[PDB]
């Protein structure tokens, strides 16, 4: 077969393109929702050329940051257009990565195989986060420096070396010159290794397979990836470029921030200290037990949660689809997630408050209740044997 | 002409190259590579079991005396021959079989693959 | 008791009958209709070209000159 | 762009030939040396040329088995003039059909084509034959279809049994196996075949055979190429000596009978009563395809545990051996061979055999032959295996004669001849369940 | 000291083969003279003369064709009919086959065995076999037995009586009946005539087999056994005029329907609609998968260029000696990679449709390789292809219709085939014309025509799980190269 | 082939009048 040349995909040129992306088997019956990592994809790509073309007009200096973003909003011709897609493609990367999550956490797309997948997707949506914390920095607002102040004072959490820790960081005393200069540094550099994260990502799902809604073994019935789940993909970003359209063209700061566009000023400060949209699960999960060090504990174990959700073991039927307890405990996760986020964009009232607390401890049982309902249903065969 | 025998020139350089090959402990049809041309790839699954066994020998002979930074001693490097062809014909065969199918308008027997 | 397969393939039939249930087939003897979803396909290769013109050309000219310098030009 | 029901206008049609064209006679010229070159015209537009050599699986020396298999295999190759990629081209160009044939006692090659095309042919053939490049890296390609072949050689129990009788009746030249062997196939290579091609495909041994070709334009295009062989006495032929055998080998149940014949071809009324019995036994696997034959009607009309029984024969230069092929049942193998030792019999024994069945056998194989006459293939190969066994083509209606020349009497002198001979019996197939040796040639005379 | 050239093995053995070498250096022009590797147009009106082929029209429509040659010894003589398993109704399907199995079985003057006697005891042998769209009864015997087979044939095609208890044997046996080439073939033409007559294959469904009776044959003999379809080929040692005679004395009282095939394809026709059928097993060593197009009708102009176009596709084997150096390009392709069993370029013709495609044996793991190299030569066919390539493709199709004709039998073939097909019998100079009148341009023509962008229909059977599926194929029907 | 060539050329040349759009 070998002996001369064929068909150019083949080739050794080709030959890893070829395999990983038009010969690649998948399962036949993948949903729409299968479509969310390649949607990923393409926002992160997107916010990487959009940023590479904003650098070029943006000095991160605190005397010439918001001067040169309204510089690259009037004067540099399309500047608005690029601005506006590189803060509304940030949202949309974070929404379809949601998507990507919840769908994973449905159809069980982390059990036994793809457990490094899962545990690669966790160490991306750190460095997401990351990313976008510091790229929100950049514009020097208000809310900007405010936000900043606020998340690296929650670093001078750890007893011992907090406080050294959040100076080092800060690069003096006070969120300045030195802060926004390191954190647009590595605002530029974080998403390369957001590349090379996702790059492992794929790869590391590609060793095994992709789940499918049913979470059966789908290996009989597989098609090649490219003439088939290349249009179903053409189709969600067709639809999610629409989606970009409308939140760019006509409500673009809809999801921002007013205050983000009055320029810092450290001396007063914003009635309502509120970090992104994206970013309030967590922020209610911090504020919902009355503590610093105790609130950053329980980041750290939401994040240990995530990590060691795929390590369970007896999840012998994967889907939900044939989970009738897991399915309804999902969408209750799924309220629960959204109430948090809704209660994070509020003050620190007494009923927000309890509400907060209330939610975090669902959001944990959901974590718990997982593995006691695989335990429970791992002897259903033997019950319901006819 | 490449000739040793009316050019000095030529005669120096077989010279120096004879020198060289014997000190390597090598033959100069060995110093053709099968992954260049594929036509010495062809020729060499042509010629015989033994004298293909033999080139490889000479070659890892070669190989060991770079890695040790030494040459052969003096008496192998005497009794060397760097030009006794055993590869040219067969290579020449091989060229013009080729030579003759793409002028008949036939496909190649083999085929570079595309790094 | 002989397995469906088996008898599927002994017995080839004319008569061919396919899924159906969400793509109604043509009528046998009818023509393929291949040049409507050709040109369909065509109709939004004109949409693609435009967004993919229009999104190089947004970014290089953004690349380009701002209206700051060209007006301090004179 | 014209119809095909519609005649093309501009096309100038070939004037047809009258109804009754003279049959051209064969023509044979021997050249000095001993190459025969023979022809014969044709109505039929389109040629047939062979050339047809002496050479066989029996001048094989112990250490040149397998090389007629690997012959045949190196058939049409690379030569000393032409490549194998232009003999084929060439070939392709042409249109023509180009093939080899190998037997116990002679190699044929056979090339056709249009008729325009005779001066292409014959040189090309000469050359392919006369002047053989046996390169390493073929014969070694070769060896390997061939290694695969063996692998694959167990689906046809047919072929397999004629071997195995060959090989367990004689003990001399035909001994030698026809097909080729592991370790022939393991020893054989490019310098032993060029040996034995130079020692076997001498000059009086070689002999041109053509079916629509006249004699001036084959002979002229044929001299400069033939003429330059040397003349070399041909070697003795070598002799084998016929003894009955067993063979066995365990793996239905296939066997089969086997007797000799003191005359082969060169007895021809011998020779023709033994083609006639043969078809007089007729055989079937389970019209006109010999379902009346003696074996249909007695044996296979009668016992179902009869899978298939057919009558074969192998004739050969001053040699013949006549039997029963037949596969059955495993569990019914004893009642099988009793109830064809019994069918032997009653043929050998006289008044079994009915004017009538000999009649009706013997205008089948007088249709049978005068049919296979009608391929111009045929005709090519019959002129080529005639002039090597005689040195003359014998007409038709010798043959006719000789078929009708046979009576009861003969026919029952002839079986009793077959069964005067020692037995050669091979078995292939659930071997334990069938009889002994012993017992089936005390089924038999001596 | 150097050692010499024969001092050690290698040297030795790099010696021979060197010396092995040097001995074909050096053609001679002896035997090059005429041989040829480039292929050339040639002219052969010189040889292309056979006997004329007579054939009369009687008044009842039966149709007399007799190519005479009273030099042989044999003759054949032959019924084609053109009435095959297409002209049948759904509930009707193996009728044409039970008939031929039942037709040499009982008459109302001889039995199967009186029958069988009678042909044996002459020497000659009569064959019968039905096709999708003909039916054909021939013998074949000594020139002296022309007019006992002719009333033979006479008799079974009119005088046949179908015992009940033969029809019974005759319907265990074809029970019993009930390579894989053929499946793969009658699969095909399944899925791509599908709701048309062509669809059904000729041996027919058990439930139709079962019930067929003596008034089904009666009736389907009656009613398709008339004689404007009709027609009696001799060949060989036959005179035109006895043959005629003896033809009006015995044909008589034969059907006279005024249904006529060209009006029977006209209603409910043929139509290729593209579809596959895959018979995943992995149980079977070799997988067998044939994919066509649609093709020409026998009267269609186009239809040589098809048969040309088949010759520059022409078939490859494992065993075939031509090996790697074919003169086709897709047999080079198959032969160098050793990516397929056997692969072999087939073009049917039908009354109004047909098929033309390639039906390949390969290996599980070398059928994607060897469907890319298909689909590759099929569309190179279409867009580019070679003056040479074309002449050699005509030169071996001359060559290979004319091989074919060899013998009494061929000739009586060819004459009945060629006169239910054509109406005629074209002469061997209008058909060499016909091909030689094929070039690059018409190739690239008829390909457009056939080919490019035209949807294909694709049978598999074995372990085809590497195998494309069909929107590959459909893609590589055509290049976006240009 | 010369045609497919100059076809390829005049193709890429509206390309890249779409794009620059010189004088549309
Ligand atoms: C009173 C009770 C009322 C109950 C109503 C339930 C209902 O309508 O469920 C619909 C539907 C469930 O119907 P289903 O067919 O049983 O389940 C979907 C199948 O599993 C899988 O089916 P599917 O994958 O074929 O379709 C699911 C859905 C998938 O739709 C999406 O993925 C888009 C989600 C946008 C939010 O796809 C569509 O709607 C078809 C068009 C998709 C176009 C491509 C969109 C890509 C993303 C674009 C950017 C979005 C930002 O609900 C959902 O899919 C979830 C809705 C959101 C939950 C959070
Ligand atoms: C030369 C090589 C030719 C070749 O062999 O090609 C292989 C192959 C050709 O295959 P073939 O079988 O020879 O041709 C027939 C096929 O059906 C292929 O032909 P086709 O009919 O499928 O062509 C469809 C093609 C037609 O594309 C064009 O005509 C464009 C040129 O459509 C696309 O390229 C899809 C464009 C999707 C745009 C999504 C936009 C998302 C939102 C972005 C932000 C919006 C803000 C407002 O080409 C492809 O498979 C095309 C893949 C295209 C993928 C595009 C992905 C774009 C993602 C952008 C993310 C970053 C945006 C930054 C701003
Ligand atoms: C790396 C950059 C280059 C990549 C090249 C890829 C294609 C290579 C190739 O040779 O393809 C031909 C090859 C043609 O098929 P073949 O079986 O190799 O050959 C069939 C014929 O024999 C020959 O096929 P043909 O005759 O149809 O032509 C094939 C090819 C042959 O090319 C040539 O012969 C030379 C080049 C063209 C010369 C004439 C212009 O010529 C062209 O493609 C002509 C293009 C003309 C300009 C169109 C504008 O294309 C394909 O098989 C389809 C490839 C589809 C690739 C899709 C990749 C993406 C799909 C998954 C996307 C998932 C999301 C991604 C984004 C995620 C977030 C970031
Ligand atoms: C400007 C550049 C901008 C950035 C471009 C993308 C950067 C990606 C960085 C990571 C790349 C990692 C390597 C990807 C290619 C690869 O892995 O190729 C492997 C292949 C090895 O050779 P092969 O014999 O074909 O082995 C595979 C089959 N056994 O290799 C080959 O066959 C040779 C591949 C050469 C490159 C093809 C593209
Ligand atoms: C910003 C954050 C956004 C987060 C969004 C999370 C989305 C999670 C999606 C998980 C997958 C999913 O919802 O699948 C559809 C689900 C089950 O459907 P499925 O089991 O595939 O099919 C039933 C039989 N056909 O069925 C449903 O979802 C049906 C109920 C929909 C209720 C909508 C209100
Ligand atoms: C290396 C590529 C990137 C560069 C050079 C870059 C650069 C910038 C710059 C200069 C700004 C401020 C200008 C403005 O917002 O109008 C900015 C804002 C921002 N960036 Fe990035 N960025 C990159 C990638 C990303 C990625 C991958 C994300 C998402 C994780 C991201 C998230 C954000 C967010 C949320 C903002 C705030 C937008 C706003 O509301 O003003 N950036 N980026
Ligand atoms: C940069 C953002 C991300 C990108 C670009 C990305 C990309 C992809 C891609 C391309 C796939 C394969 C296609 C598919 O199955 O949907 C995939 C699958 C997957 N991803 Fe991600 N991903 C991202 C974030 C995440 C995160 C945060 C997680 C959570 C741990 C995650 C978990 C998974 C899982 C479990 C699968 C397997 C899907 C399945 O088999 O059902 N991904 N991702």
């Amino acid at each position: 077969i070998r002996n001369q040349r064929f068909s150019l995909l083949k080739e050794p040129i080709s030959s890893t393109l070829n395999q990983h992306l038009i010969d690649y088997p998948t399962p036949s019956n993948l949903s729409y929702w299968w479509g969310f990592g390649s949607l990923a994809g393409i926002c992160l790509v997107i916010q990487i050329v959009t940023g590479v073309f904003l650098a070029m007009h943006y000095t991160p200096h605190v005397d010439l940051a918001f001067n040169s973003v309204e510089h690259v909003m009037r004067d540099v011709e399309g500047g608005w257009l690029l601005r506006y897609m590189h803060a509304n493609g940030a949202s949309m990367f974070f929404i379809v990565v949601y998507l990507h999550i919840f769908r994973g956490l449905y159809y069980a797309s982390y059990s036994s195989p793809r457990e490094f997948v899962w545990c690669l997707g966790v160490v991306i949506f750190l460095l997401m986060i990351v990313t976008a914390f510091t790229g929100y920095v950049l514009p020097w607002g208000q809310m900007s420096f405010w936000g900043a102040t606020v998340i690296t004072s929650l670093a001078s959490a750890i007893p011992v070396v907090g406080d050294t820790i959040v100076t080092w960081l800060w690069g003096g005393f006070s969120v300045d010159n030195a802060t926004l200069n390191r954190f647009f540094s590595l605002h530029y550099l974080l998403p390369f290794l957001l590349v090379g994260a996702s790059l492992l990502h794929l790869a590391a799902l590609h060793q095994y397979g992709s789940n499918n809604p049913l979470g059966v073994h789908s290996e009989m019935d597989q098609i090649s990836f490219y003439p088939y789940f290349y249009v179903k993909d053409l189709v969600g970003w067709v639809a999610f470029a629409i989606f970009f359209s409308i939140w760019i063209f006509y409500a673009p700061n809809v999801l921002g921030h007013p205050d983000n566009y009055i320029p810092a000023n450290p001396m007063s400060t914003p009635p309502h200290i509120v970090p992104e949209w994206y970013f309030l699960p967590i922020y209610a999960i911090l504020r919902s037990i009355p503590d610093k060090s105790g609130g950053v504990a329980a980041i750290a174990l939401v994040f240990i949660c995530l990590l060691a959700l795929p390590f369970f073991k007896s999840m012998y039927v994967r889907s939900s689809s044939f989970r009738p307890i897991y399915q309804g405990i999902f969408w209750l996760l799924l309220a629960d997630c959204l109430l948090l986020g809704w209660i994070g964009c509020q003050p620190v009232e007494a009923p927000f408050v309890t509400i907060g607390q209330i939610s975090s401890f669902v959001f944990f049982l959901f974590f718990a209740i997982t593995p006691i309902l695989g335990r429970v249903g791992r002897g259903i065969p033997n019950s319901y044997t006819t | 002409f490449l000739d040793p025998k009316k050019n000095w020139l030529a005669a120096q350089h077989m010279k120096s190259l004879v020198k060289r090959l014997s000190k390597y402990g090598l033959r100069y049809d060995d110093l053709y590579d099968p992954y260049y041309d594929l036509d010495v790839k062809e020729a060499l699954n042509r010629l015989p079991k033994e004298v293909v066994d033999a080139r490889h020998a000479r070659l890892k002979r070669a190989i060991d005396l770079s890695m040790k930074h030494e040459y052969l001693p003096e008496d192998l490097q005497a009794m060397q021959t760097p030009f006794r062809g055993y590869l040219q014909d067969m290579l020449a065969l091989v060229k013009r079989e080729r030579a003759e199918r793409e002028a008949l308008g036939g496909l190649p027997l083999y085929q570079r693959s595309i790094p | 008791e002989i397995p469906a397969t088996v008898a599927a393939v002994k017995n080839p039939s004319s008569k061919i009958i396919y899924d159906e249930h969400n793509h109604e087939r043509f009528p046998p003897g009818d023509p393929s209709k291949r040049a409507f979803a050709y040109f369909v396909l065509t109709g939004g290769r004109f949409v693609y070209a435009s967004l993919i013109r229009l999104l190089v050309l947004k970014f290089v000219l953004s690349m380009s000159a701002s209206k700051d310098v060209l007006a301090l030009a004179s | 762009a014209t119809p095909l029901d519609f005649p093309l206008p501009g096309v100038i049609l070939s004037p047809p030939l009258p109804d009754y064209v003279a049959p051209g006679k064969t023509i044979i010229t021997t050249l000095p040396n001993g190459v025969k070159v023979a022809s014969e015209t044709s109505a039929t537009p389109t040629a047939s040329i062979g050339l047809y050599v002496d050479c066989g699986s029996i001048y094989e020396s112990p250490i040149s088995f397998g090389a007629t298999h690997l012959l045949e295999r190196m058939a049409f190759k690379t030569t000393r003039n032409r490549s194998h990629f232009r003999v084929v081209r060439e070939v392709e160009a042409i249109g023509g059909n180009v093939q080899a044939s190998a037997s116990r006692e002679q190699m044929g090659y056979t090339f056709d084509a249009l008729k325009t095309y005779v001066p292409e042919m014959v040189e090309l053939l000469v050359d392919c034959v006369r002047n053989p490049a046996f390169l390493d890296w073929e014969v070694n390609e070769q060896l390997l279809k061939v290694k695969a072949e063996i692998g694959e050689a167990s689906k046809n129990p047919q072929d397999l049994l004629l071997e195995a009788i060959h090989s367990a009746g004689f003990s001399g030249a035909l001994a030698n196996p026809l097909l080729a062997s592991e370790s022939a196939i393991n020893r054989l290579n490019g310098a032993i075949l060029e040996e034995f091609v130079a020692e076997n495909y001498t000059a009086p041994r070689i002999v041109l055979a053509a079916s629509g070709v006249e004699h001036e334009e084959l002979l002229s295009v044929a001299e400069p190429l033939l003429s330059d062989l040397p003349s070399v006495p041909r070697p003795e032929e070598p002799k084998s000596v016929y003894t009955g055998g067993d063979y066995r080998c365990q793996s239905r149940t296939h066997f089969a009978l086997a007797f000799e014949l003191p005359g082969g071809w060169h007895k021809l009324k011998d020779a023709m009563v033994l083609t006639v019995l043969q078809m007089l036994l007729g055989g079937g696997g389970s019209p006109g395809k010999g379902m009346y034959s003696r074996l249909y009607l007695n044996v296979l009309n009668q016992y179902p545990q009869f899978h298939s029984i057919s009558a074969f024969n192998n004739i050969y230069n001053d040699t013949g051996i006549f039997g029963i092929q037949v596969t059955t049942s495993s569990d019914f193998i004893s009642k099988a061979i009793d109830i064809t030792a019994n069918e032997i019999l009653a043929v050998a024994t006289h008044g079994k055999v009915e004017q009538l069945q000999l009649d009706r056998a013997k205008q089948a194989t007088k249709s049978a032959i005068l049919m296979n006459l009608e391929s111009r293939m045929v005709v090519s190969e019959d002129i080529g295996r005639q002039i090597l066994t005689y040195g003359e083509r014998k007409p038709v209606e010798e043959f006719l004669k000789a078929v009708d020349e046979v009576t009861l009497k003969d026919i029952s002198s002839i079986s009793q001849k077959l069964i005067s001979s020692p037995l050669t019996m091979a078995s292939y197939g659930d071997v334990l369940y069938v009889p002994s040796y012993e017992s089936v040639s005390s089924k038999f005379p001596t | 000291a150097p050692p010499p050239p024969t001092a050690m093995i290698y040297d030795r053995a790099a010696e021979a083969i060197k010396s092995k070498l040097r001995q074909l250096e050096n053609p001679d022009p002896r035997f090059l003279k005429h041989g040829n590797p480039r292929p050339a147009l040639s002219d052969h009106t010189r040889i292309l003369a056979a006997p004329e082929t007579r054939v009369t029209t009687l008044p009842n429509g039966l149709r007399v064709a007799t190519e005479s040659s009273l030099a042989a010894r044999t003759a054949t003589v032959g019924v084609w009919i053109d009435a095959g398993s297409r002209f049948e109704t759904e509930e009707t399907n193996g009728t044409a086959h039970f008939l031929e199995h039942m037709i040499f079985k009982g008459t109302e003057r001889r039995n199967a065995r009186e029958l069988e006697e009678e042909i044996e005891n002459m020497g000659g042998h009569l064959n019968a076999y039905t096709s999708r769209e003909q039916t054909t009864y021939y013998a074949k015997v000594t020139d002296s037995d022309v007019p006992q087979a002719l009333d033979i044939l006479a008799d079974i095609l009119q005088n046949s009586r179908f015992e009940e208890n033969r029809i019974s044997r005759e319907r265990d046996v074809i029970l019993r009946e009930m390579q894989t080439e053929e499946v793969i073939f009658d699969h095909l033409h399944a899925t791509a005539f599908q709701y048309t007559p062509l669809g059904r294959t000729i041996l027919g469904p058990a439930q139709n087999i079962k019930t067929i009776t003596k008034a089904h044959l009666q009736s389907y003999i009656q009613t398709h056994y008339t004689a404007p379809r009709m027609v009696i080929a001799a060949s060989g040692a036959v005179k035109h005029e006895d043959i005629v005679e003896q033809v009006k004395k015995l044909f008589t009282k034969l059907s006279t329907d005024a249904t006529t095939t060209a009006q029977l394809v006209a209603k409910e026709p043929a139509i290729f609609t593209g579809s596959e059928v895959r018979m995943l097993d992995d149980d079977i060593p070799l997988a067998q998968f044939a994919v066509a197009f649609e093709g020409a009708s026998w009267k269609d102009p186009d239809s040589i260029a098809l048969m040309v176009m088949q010759a520059m596709l022409g078939s490859w084997n494992k065993t075939a000696g031509g090996g790697k150096h074919m003169g086709s390009e897709l047999a080079q392709r198959v032969g160098i990679n050793e990516v397929a069993e056997s692969i072999m370029a087939f073009n049917t013709n039908y009354k109004d449709t047909g098929l033309f495609g390639v039906y390949a044996v390969a290996k599980p793991d070398c059928l994607d390789d060897l469907s890319y190299a298909i689909m590759q030569e099929t569309t190179k066919l279409v867009y580019r292809v070679s003056e040479d390539d074309v002449t050699r493709a005509c030169n071996q199709l001359k060559s290979s219709l004319l091989l074919h004709i060899d013998g009494t039998s061929p000739v009586a073939e060819d004459i009945g085939r060629q006169l239910l097909t054509y109406g005629r019998r074209i002469p061997f100079a209008e058909l060499f014309a016909r091909i030689d009148a094929v070039d690059a341009s018409t190739i690239k023509r008829v390909a457009n025509r056939f080919i490019y962008d035209k949807d294909v229909a694709i049978a598999a059977m074995g372990p085809i799980q590497r195998l494309p599926d069909y929107n590959w194929f459909r893609r590589r029907t055509y290049w976006n190269r240009y | 082939d010369v045609k497919a060539a100059a076809m390829w050329g005049v193709a890429a040349a509206t390309g890249g009048l779409y794009l620059v759009q010189v004088s549309i």
